[PDB]
């Protein structure tokens, strides 16, 4: 009976200008609360939201991903692993009153493509017609990957998100972001010394740095370096297997080629497991707040 | 001057969260990926001994003082094309207020 | 030969979308220093300002106006009539600092047009071209009006600004904004209750409130009103004149007659002693910030 | 709680900049411009006596949600098209943050 099929229907009478004014309060209200998180800003949280709700996607059955919005109800906002993804949530909330007709999944992945736009990341084609679902859709838990663990499990991880090699070393280049924090996943620190501006320091530091395995205060391990900055085991095993090695290397020296190749694999990321009409309008191209003058 | 001042120990909290990772205001302190800050005030930009600058920070050539450094700061990509340090900007007033304010009495 | 011509040329490659951005940088301006004046803002300060540049006019031999615009250096910076106006233009010299093409007579009189709008009030046609001036041409002092004058003395100081009974009490309409600082200009209060947002309430004030005429403790005469309100002089002369009497009635019980008369106004006043040329594109409508989902 | 807890002292300097004016906060106290607010949380739209609401603020009839009426200062016309009120609005949440905190207990 085939695997269920997710069509991208657009809100009734929106159009590309709506949108716009919805990226416009997301990028206002990030340049607004700049004191969360020591200052870091709510720029790599609403990162990892947008990868979150749409790493629940399971190519096979189809199950999960942006579209349904489902990620608000008991099941899958209240699990181990989505531990500080509350205060993602918390943002949009506002946003979405004052914009009643967008869909969860909509908003949450375009908290995604704002976020990175405004932290002078490469611009990401974002497309909408996401529908919320019935709660009966929700996913299950245990569908997102393990900090802890090696390059193996990571490439068999990503499979199923449909994702290779290429897409998931440009992927990783997000993990520059923000920061691991020990109250939530149960590692502690960042992995460079710019946390809320997008760039490719996340390469350049993992072969660049020394690291050494050290263990934190939940006992965890995770990979140190006298710079004070950290890596996850996952991270790690990425200059560890060699094919995954030279995109690392590759990344480092060509920062264009890093933008160029993440933007088509976030997006990718954001519209797994979207079936779009061929009436549907082109991918939008957000314009961020700096061209605007602000 | 048309930048007023502000709280230092408020500036002491953005220094800590926004710039320390980077950089040291103490003299004679390290370098880490920016250059140290110490007498940045009065000094010209990029003749920090011993570290590599782009190309962008000499053939800007401007003094430091508390008027362009606020301007630098709102937009640090925009002031100085080519500039290495990666930074979102202070985009409230009082924040670059308070951040020149304790950076000018902690690189004096 | 004749008074001089003040041709206005567009700044090199500049269209809308420029000044679009330096509005927004304004506006987004008035948004963030909101402290000011004991939380009032630079809106009244701003439109004040446009207001003492475009005061300086004469249409006799052309001399003044928004076209130098009359402000930008030193001696008429310290005059008794502007004191106060420094703040103005500390606001704009930032915005200026981002936007060095855009001439400070444009600037000063967009910034007069930003805080209009952005104080809820109408929309009003913004016109480019306008060209820096040498220090040479630099109007004098007391050009500008005085407060403590009778209806009279209104009529024949706005007929050198090329305005007539109608114009003068559509402008008049801006005095609901903002308030008289003792330090400043020898008088003090409000004129209203709302400071910060354009409205009639000027007009319903003025022939609703009762009015007493007290020493201030700058032993200047103002008319006082019981709930802490204030008029100049000047301004109580408007129902002190049988043929301005009617208007300011009008514009009490019809707002939108008041808004687009003070569109046309207010446009006519920062345009005066501009000579436009044919090939000049037409006037720029800005969007507020509230429209761009700002 | 759905919306946080501000401080009482700051929202009192703003609650008489931007609204003492317009309004009054005691038991019984007289209407200005705007309304009398004693007892506005657990009271709907406009059933204050005395005051003359133009129908659209009888219109909407809604309980002040904590939660909502902080979203009323969000934009004082968008919540209730045609309302009387004159004011800019509060586009920072902090400013709110103050204010409805100094709204609880001075409405007791
Ligand atoms: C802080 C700056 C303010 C707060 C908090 C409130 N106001 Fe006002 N107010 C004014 C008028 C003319 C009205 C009538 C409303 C109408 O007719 O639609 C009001 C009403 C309110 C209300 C709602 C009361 C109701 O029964 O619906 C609230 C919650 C309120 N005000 C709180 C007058 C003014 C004013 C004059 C210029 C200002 C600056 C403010 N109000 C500001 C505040
Ligand atoms: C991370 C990287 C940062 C951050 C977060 C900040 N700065 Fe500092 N900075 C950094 C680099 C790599 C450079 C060199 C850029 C170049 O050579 O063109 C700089 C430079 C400056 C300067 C110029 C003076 C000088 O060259 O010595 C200043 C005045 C400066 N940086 C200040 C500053 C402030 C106040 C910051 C936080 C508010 C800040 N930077 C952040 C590296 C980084
Ligand atoms: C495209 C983006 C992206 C992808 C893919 C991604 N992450 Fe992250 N992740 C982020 C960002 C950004 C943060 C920082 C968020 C913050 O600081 O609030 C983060 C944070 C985390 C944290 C720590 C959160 C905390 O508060 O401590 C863990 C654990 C984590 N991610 C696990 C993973 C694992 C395991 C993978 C893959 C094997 C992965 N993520 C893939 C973007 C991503
Ligand atoms: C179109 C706009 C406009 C016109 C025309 C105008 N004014 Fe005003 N003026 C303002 C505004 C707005 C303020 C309030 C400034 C503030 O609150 O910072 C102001 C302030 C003043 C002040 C007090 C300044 C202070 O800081 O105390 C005086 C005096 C004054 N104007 C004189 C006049 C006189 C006299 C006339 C005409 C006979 C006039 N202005 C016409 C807009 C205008």
């Amino acid at each position: 009976t085939t695997p269920l099929v997710h069509v991208a229907s657009v809100e009734k009478g929106r159009s590309y200008e709506d949108f716009q004014k919805v990226y416009n309060a997301i990028a206002l209200k990030l340049r607004e609360d700049d004191e969360y998180d020591n200052y870091i800003g709510y720029g790599p949280v609403l990162v990892r939201l947008a990868w979150h709700i749409s790493g629940t996607w399971d190519k096979h059955d189809n199950t999960g991903g942006s579209y349904g919005g489902t990620y608000r109800f008991k099941k899958e906002f209240n699990d181990p692993s989505n531990a500080g993804l509350q205060n993602g949530f918390k943002f949009l909330e506002p946003i979405h009153k004052e914009f009643p007709w967008i869909s969860s999944g909509d908003l949450f992945s375009l908290g995604g493509v704002t976020a990175v736009q405004e932290m002078q990341g490469p611009k990401i084609p974002w497309r909408c017609g996401r529908v919320d679902t019935p709660e009966d859709t929700t996913p299950d838990n245990g569908r997102l990957p393990d900090a802890d663990k090696d390059a193996g499990y990571v490439r068999t991880f990503f499979q199923r998100l449909n994702m290779n090699d290429r897409e998931v070393v440009a992927l990783m280049g997000a993990h520059a972001l923000g920061k691991t924090h020990l109250k939530n996943s149960g590692y502690e620190g960042p992995g460079g010394a710019a946390n809320n501006v997008f760039t490719n320091e996340f390469y350049l530091n993992l072969l660049n740095e020394d690291w050494k395995l050290e263990k934190n205060d939940a006992n965890n391990e995770q990979w140190d370096s006298k710079s004070g900055y950290m890596m996850l085991p996952t991270d790690y095993s990425l200059i560890q297997d060699p094919k995954y090695l030279s995109i690392v290397k590759e990344y480092a020296n060509d920062q264009d080629k890093f933008f160029k190749d993440f933007s088509k694999a976030f997006e990718k990321l954001l519209e797994n497991g979207i079936t779009f009409p061929k009436d549907a309008p082109s991918p939008f191209i957000f314009k961020t707040l700096e061209e605007q003058g602000l | 001057t048309e930048f007023k001042a502000g709280s230092a120990k408020k500036g002491a909290t953005l220094f800590k969260t926004r710039c320390l990772q980077c950089h040291t205001v103490e003299k004679g302190g390290p370098h880490k990926v920016g250059p140290n800050l110490h007498g940045i005030f009065g000094r010209h930009s990029g003749q920090a001994e011993g570290y590599s600058y782009t190309d962008a920070n000499i053939k800007k050539n401007v003094l430091w003082d508390e008027n362009n450094m606020s301007e630098y700061l709102t937009n640090p990509k925009k002031y100085i094309p080519g500039t290495k340090m990666a930074f979102g900007g202070l985009k409230k007033e009082k924040d670059r207020n308070d951040l020149i304010t304790y950076l000018k009495k902690a690189c004096e």
